[PDB]
């Protein structure tokens, strides 16, 4: 009896759905809706209305290239009047001359994506499918039951619907705002997301399961930290927005800032944070000038449960899509518990530096990082101050256990081993202890300069530069530098002083380890040999030489001697040869011990090379 | 942004 249905239209209720799913913007001409809400379409049917007696409707939705029932990425409901939560559903809400008012609603854990939504109508004996349309299903953290619910709209608001904010720079001192355009609902933007999510490796690498793993935020935000950068693929490689750009890729703060852009139009909160950093003639500066650190560093905060990890991981967390990086949980970093997935030791590294001396152990305050970590305030043109949420106050017991969590007791001092002449070569070396059951890999930096009496500081007389030092547990080294006389006999000071300095970097942790150590080039010991008898009488004859410690020869060589109770009459005698390298020059003079008791011959040396040289020999 |  009863004829099939004829659909004349579709109506996609978009101002309703718009308004309610805070989709509005992105409604002006598809489907746009959020997961574990219900939403509207109205049927109008060709001729007679649906019957429930008579007919039976079918729905079906697909996303993505390779959907399945098991993937979650394709679902079959029937039109009915029980509905069960948590499912796929529609529903009759409204039954009208020609209309029929149906409501649907997705699971709150459902893939993100552009659906294609089919309808079958079947009249006993016979049936008839057929495309209804499209809708795009986005993350809702209006839902109590989404990942990314937040429990409060002024911060839905802030965090996800509007459209400008400001980025923080500067410095510490004086924090700038970068007023910005996120621009997440204009034309165009929410496809170009899409597209982003539709050509990242995991996607080329298994599409069917990528578009599966897109019911996940952890997921979502971790392919976006990845995608913003080109390694290539990615989007980046003056400007007041993000659109522009994403605009142009379709045909160092703008990578967090394209990363908000993209993640408040799939819907997850999120919010861009500045951390700032700041310095205070040092070696770790001198190393400075791929892990950098800089005046500031901008990254994003994205806001989801974390049922992939220990419970107590919901909230906050850090996305960093600086040339995939996260996300890890916030509190995970201000607790150093770095084993929590995703990249905890790198975002750790960002808020924290431990500097130690030994400038002979004390610490070090000349690197600070880590200060008024900076976000824009919810729904009012002012900085919110979040250094707090990253790490415990300096000194407490909270930092401390939170530094040993991390950490799971590495020394550094310089050393010798043997005398230092005016002339000669030698090694110096960094030793290295390593009393811990932990392996490191770390930079070092070891060199040495002149250095004057008064601490100011010549050119560079030796540099050992290694990329990658290891150290196995209880362990120790000595690496090192060879001091040529070549090297430091041109840029000496009016000292014969050199500076050695070392600098240890365990980057994981973000560890820096400095020593330094003065070293004196002793000159040539003049030597004083006594002949005869010290006697009250008359008559003694001392003699006095200088090996050369150059490698070259000495040139105008003069000693000049006295001594009141010993000569009468001071005596300079001028050597007439050059003195050889190594060679032993010697001179003799004759005394008249004036009287009884001690006395103190005074020697000097002099040279065109090697000047200054003094020496003392008592008698009697 | 600059190298500290």
């Amino acid at each position: 009896h009863a004829e099939e249905l004829v659909l004349e239209r579709c109506d996609l209720e978009l101002e309703t759905n718009g308004r309610d799913h805070h989709t509005a913007d992105l409604c002006r001409e598809k489907l746009v809706v959020r997961r574990g809400q219900p939403f509207w379409l109205t049927l109008h049917f060709e001729g007679r209305n649906y019957e429930a007696s008579v007919d039976s409707l079918t729905f079906s939705v697909v996303t993505g290239p390779a959907p399945s029932q098991e993937a979650g990425t394709k679902a079959r409901f029937p039109l009915r009047d029980a509905v069960e939560e948590g499912d796929w559903t529609a529903t009759v809400v409204d039954q009208q001359d020609c209309t029929l008012s149906l409501q649907l609603t997705t699971p709150a854990n459902a893939p993100i994506g552009l659906y294609r939504l089919s309808l079958e109508a079947s009249t006993g004996y016979q049936g008839s499918s057929f495309v209804l349309g499209h809708f795009i299903l986005l993350f809702n953290a209006w839902c109590p039951a989404d990942a990314v619910y937040l429990d409060s709209e002024e911060e839905r608001q802030e965090y996800v619907l509007t459209q400008q904010g400001f980025i923080y720079q500067g410095s510490a001192k004086f924090i700038k705002n970068i007023p910005w355009n996120f621009g997440q609902f204009e034309d165009g933007i929410l496809d170009i997301c899409l597209i982003l999510l539709d050509v990242n490796p995991k996607f080329l690498k298994n599409a069917g399961r990528d578009c599966s793993r897109r019911s996940s935020p952890v997921y979502v935000g971790r392919v976006v930290s990845g995608m913003v950068n080109c390694n290539d693929q990615g989007v980046l490689l003056s400007w007041i927005g993000s659109v522009d750009i994403l605009r142009r890729w379709k045909n160092c703060w703008v990578f967090a800032a394209v990363a908000c852009t993209v993640l408040r139009c799939l819907g997850i909160p999120t919010r861009v944070v500045t951390n700032y950093n700041s310095a205070h003639s040092n070696l770790l500066i001198e190393y400075f000038r791929s892990e950098m650190i800089w005046n500031f560093h901008c990254w994003v905060e994205s806001w989801m449960t974390r049922p992939d990890l220990q419970p107590g991981y919901e909230g906050w967390q850090a996305l960093d899509p600086t040339p995939c990086c996260g996300p890890v949980p916030v509190r995970a970093i201000k607790e150093g518990d770095l084993s929590t997935k995703y990249d905890a030791p790198f975002v750790f590294a960002e808020v924290n530096a431990d500097v130690v001396d030994w400038i002979q152990k004390s610490i070090n305050r000349s690197l600070i990082v880590g200060l008024k970590i900076s976000t824009k305030s919810v729904g009012r043109d002012e900085r919110e101050d979040i250094t707090h949420t990253y790490k415990y106050p300096e000194g407490s017991s909270e930092e401390r256990e939170a530094f040993t969590r991390a950490n799971h007791g590495m020394a550094m001092r310089i050393r010798v081993g043997q005398s230092m002449n005016m002339g000669s070569d030698f090694d110096v070396f960094a030793h290295i202890t390593n009393n811990t059951a932990e392996e490191y890999v770390c930079r070092l930096l070891l060199c040495a300069r002149t250095v004057s009496y008064n601490g100011i500081l010549g050119p560079e007389c030796g540099t050992k530069y290694l990329l990658n030092l290891n150290l196995e547990p209880f362990s120790e080294k000595s690496v090192p530098l060879c001091i040529l006389y070549e090297k430091y006999r041109d840029c000496l000071t009016e000292s014969n002083l050199i500076k050695v300095r070392a600098l240890l970097v365990e980057p994981v942790i973000n560890s820096y380890l400095l020593a330094e150590r003065d070293l004196y080039l002793e000159n040539p010991e003049i030597k004083i040999r006594i002949l005869g008898e010290p006697k009250q009488k008359r008559k003694l004859v001392a003699e006095v030489s200088l090996q050369n410690p150059l490698p070259v020869a000495l040139e105008g060589c003069t000693f000049t001697v006295e001594g009141a109770g010993l000569t009468e009459e001071q005596k300079t005698v001028e050597i007439p040869d050059p003195v050889e390298a190594g060679e032993e020059v010697k001179v003799r003079m004759d005394l008249l011990p004036l009287h009884m008791g001690l006395h103190k011959l005074v020697v000097n040396f002099e040279s065109d090379k090697l000047k200054a040289v003094k020496g003392f020999r008592n008698v009697i | 942004a600059v190298p500290l």
